[PDB]
């Protein structure tokens, strides 16, 4: 069961619904009236990194093992902070 | 042992996982479920290397060290456009801006 | 009034292994008999230490440098029980799965001098998020409120 | 009887704590007494080094001035023994009196040192001697806490 997240530059990200629901904003939009979510102002380099976060969160949540650090390059940190705040994840 | 993948064609990126022991053919069946093209209408690539249907993802170089949830490995996808395959084409993601002064050492 | 989150003076020895399974330098924090947090010596990443504690004592674990919260046996609080068959109690210290927002705040804090947070080209609410550093006191308030809602 | 011995223990312990800070007692003025005094001195040192900071600071709850009543001291010391008496809490009580005497000297209220000694002797006689009688006396304190 997959959903489609679309970036400002028209990149389509196909992710498991369970993964996309990690985002409070995406959960609210998918649970609302009238599947895809289109983000007019989040570019592909940011949205692809957000999808990697969803994969990481679902894999390592409730894990009894050592979990790795979620890595963030300095170059994307500010944009990713703004997107994480906007997307509630 | 799970590997974490981005299956990429044109402006499409699929986020999924598979077993290191699972085959290229089995990954094509995953793609068929999502993008509705059968395995014989798909080519899968690691960089510019065409992957043989028989090989496991591990035998292709997709391991848990190189294909992590937080840093997935890229698999290129091309569709059979007629009797022949389209060229492998993956549109690059956008680029971040210059690092601001206050975020430099 | 005795704080809800405090060590019990059980006087009952419990041998514990603090196992740092995180890439952070870990500051163990003991809640004393009046619930005051008391820092103990740091554990480098991927190191284990056998330590003398007591049944019904309460421990938290933080990043020694940034004060980011860590997990112990997948939860925030560690309480030693009595050793069965003379085997020590394992305190397995790991990273939580931080929210992407908290992880981004951690990285920006690591890259920017505190005096320069206010110069970042971000909305004021995000500047205030950066400035509101994690701390034990904030977490104990929330964990106290959680248990009051439960009790 | 036990009253006089308990009074002597108070004066010995307070004399020790003042001596450690560089003050002498004189200016402020059958059990194995020598063995009890030495064990109480060592137990107080161990309490202050290892244990005091694990508990609520009672010096935050009592600020003794010339006007302070015994009842205020008794109420704060009662908190120490809220869950009953044991040897460790008796050591804490001695250490608390020592800290009050040092604080009084620091704040130039040297007259309170003799008064705190009298208060400790009263509390010991009224609240603690019956428990001591019941729990093997100061002899058993020396067995458990002595060198």
């Amino acid at each position: 069961m997959y959903v489609k997240l679309i970036s400002s530059d028209g990149h389509e990200f196909i992710v498991k619904r369970e993964h996309a629901l990690t985002s409070g904003t995406i959960k609210a939009m998918l649970s609302g009236p009238g599947n895809e979510v289109n983000f007019r102002e989040i570019p592909s380099h940011v949205l692809s990194k957000v999808c990697m976060y969803f994969t990481y969160k679902v894999r390592y949540t409730n894990s009894s093992t050592e979990i790795p650090e979620f890595p963030i390059a300095p170059e994307i940190a500010l944009e990713l902070l703004m997107a994480a705040n906007f997307l509630d994840c | 042992m799970d590997v974490f993948l981005m299956i990429r064609r044109h402006k499409t990126t699929i986020f999924t996982d598979a077993k290191e022991s699972s085959t290229v053919f089995e990954l094509k069946r995953i793609v068929e479920g999502i993008l509705k093209r059968p395995p014989d209408e798909q080519r899968l690539y690691k960089d510019d290397q065409l992957l043989d249907d028989g090989k496991t993802l591990g035998e292709c170089g997709f391991t848990s060290q190189t294909a992590r949830p937080q840093a997935p490995a890229t698999v290129g996808l091309a569709f059979r456009a007629d009797d022949t395959f389209e060229a492998l084409c993956i549109e690059p993601f956008s680029s971040p801006p210059e690092l601001p002064d206050v975020m430099k050492p | 009034p005795r704080p809800v989150l405090r060590s019990v003076n059980s006087r009952e020895p419990s041998q514990v292994i603090f196992c740092n399974r995180s890439p952070r330098v870990v500051l163990p924090v003991w809640l004393n008999f009046d619930g005051e947090p008391q820092p103990y010596p740091t554990l480098p990443p991927g190191t284990g230490r056998r330590i003398h504690s007591y049944r019904g004592h309460l421990w938290l674990f933080r990043d020694a440098g940034t004060h980011d919260g860590l997990l112990v046996n997948q939860t925030e609080l560690f309480v030693p029980s009595l050793n069965v068959d003379g085997q020590p109690i394992f305190a397995n210290i790991t990273l939580p799965v931080y929210t992407l927002k908290e992880r981004c705040l951690q990285v920006v804090r690591s890259l920017v001098k505190p005096e320069n947070y206010r110069r970042l080209d971000i909305v004021r609410s995000l500047y205030e998020d950066l400035e509101d550093h994690p701390n034990v006191q904030k977490d104990l308030e929330r964990l106290t409120q959680e248990r009051i809602a439960h009790q | 009887a036990m009253s006089q011995s308990n009074r002597e223990l108070v004066v010995d312990f307070l004399s020790y704590k003042l001596s450690q800070k560089g003050y002498s007692w004189s200016q402020f003025s059958v059990i194995p007494m020598a063995a009890v005094k030495q064990a109480l001195r060592e137990a107080g040192d161990e309490f202050e080094l290892r244990y005091r900071r694990a508990f609520s600071d009672l010096t935050s709850q009592l600020h003794i001035t010339p006007g302070t009543a015994y009842q205020s001291f008794e109420q704060v010391v009662n908190e120490l023994f809220r869950d009953g008496v044991n040897w460790g809490r008796i050591v804490a009580f001695f250490s608390f009196g020592g800290a009050l005497c040092v604080e009084s000297v620091d704040k130039e209220m040297q007259v309170l040192v003799s008064r705190i000694a009298a208060w400790m002797a009263t509390y010991l006689n009224d609240h603690l001697e019956p428990w001591i009688q019941e729990n093997g006396g100061w002899d058993t304190f020396v067995e458990l806490y002595g060198n």
